[PDB]
């Protein structure tokens, strides 16, 4: 069944929580992490439902 | 594990001044403003001058504790020619850089801090950024925060400087406004 024979493999069992992890750069800078990531660069899509998709009125057709 | 040291007294002290406001500029650049904020700086000092009292209550906003020097162009004569502060373990003096001859001299800012007797000198008139160390001395020009204009320079640079002292290191960040995204280098001091 499982790739691993193995019944334990977990590295954590439980995971943590936080509300916000905010980074630091230098005195003045409460940024969110001033990371080059802007729309120059493009993220990998991973989304099931987006604008891709559309619906029609049954009802309409 | 254990704690390095028992409690942290380490301390940021904005430095700036030359603003010039309103006489050549009206206002520190726009994503300046953003970088500072109230409640991230216990101390801030000023050496150009302000020189309307306008700007004195914007910085009063960012810190309570603030030291400001009287400039070649401060309305209120009320302001010091010059006055020294001690921040935890670095005893630092201040001055506008007017009163130095000649005005950017580093030899003439030496001989002054003889008389001062302070491990760091703040000073500017020259609107032009200067951080480097001599005979085991610091010397730091924060130049000015609005870029105002020079006859002396024809292209200036608007910056500001914020010190971290944790005790009796203290490392220096410079923010210049080149382009429009902001650069900042790091420049660490230490009394040994
Ligand atoms: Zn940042």
């Amino acid at each position: 069944g499982p790739l691993g024979s193995t019944e334990e493999d977990l590295e954590d069992a439980e995971d943590t929580v936080s509300a916000a992890d905010p980074e630091f750069c230098h005195p003045l800078c409460q940024c969110p992490k001033c990371a080059p990531a802007q729309k120059r660069l493009a993220k990998v899509p991973a989304s099931g439902l987006g604008v891709n998709v559309t619906s029609q009125d049954g009802s309409s057709w | 594990g254990s704690p390095e040291f028992g409690t942290r007294d380490r301390m940021l002290v904005l430095v700036l001044g030359d603003l010039h406001i309103p006489h050549r500029c009206n206002s520190l650049p726009a994503k300046f403003k953003k970088l500072l904020v109230p409640g991230k700086i216990q101390h801030i000092l000023c050496t150009g001058n302000l020189c309307t009292k306008e700007s004195y209550d914007y910085l009063k906003t960012l810190a309570g504790d603030v030291h400001i020097v009287r400039g070649d162009f401060d309305e209120n004569l009320n302001y010091p020619e010059q006055k020294v502060v001690t921040v935890g373990q670095f005893k630092i003096g201040l001055i506008h850089g007017h009163q130095v001859i000649p005005w950017g001299d580093m030899a003439s800012l030496a001989l002054l801090q003889r008389q001062f007797d302070v491990d760091i000198l703040i000073s500017g008139h020259t609107h032009k950024f200067e951080a480097f160390e001599h005979e085991n001395k610091f010397y730091i020009n924060p130049g000015s925060a609005t870029g105002a204009y020079n006859a002396l320079e024809t292209n200036i640079i608007p910056s500001f400087v914020l010190m971290d002292i944790q005790a009796s290191t203290v490392v220096t960040y410079v923010y210049q406004l080149i382009g429009d995204d902001v650069k900042v280098e790091r420049i660490e001091y230490k009394k040994s």
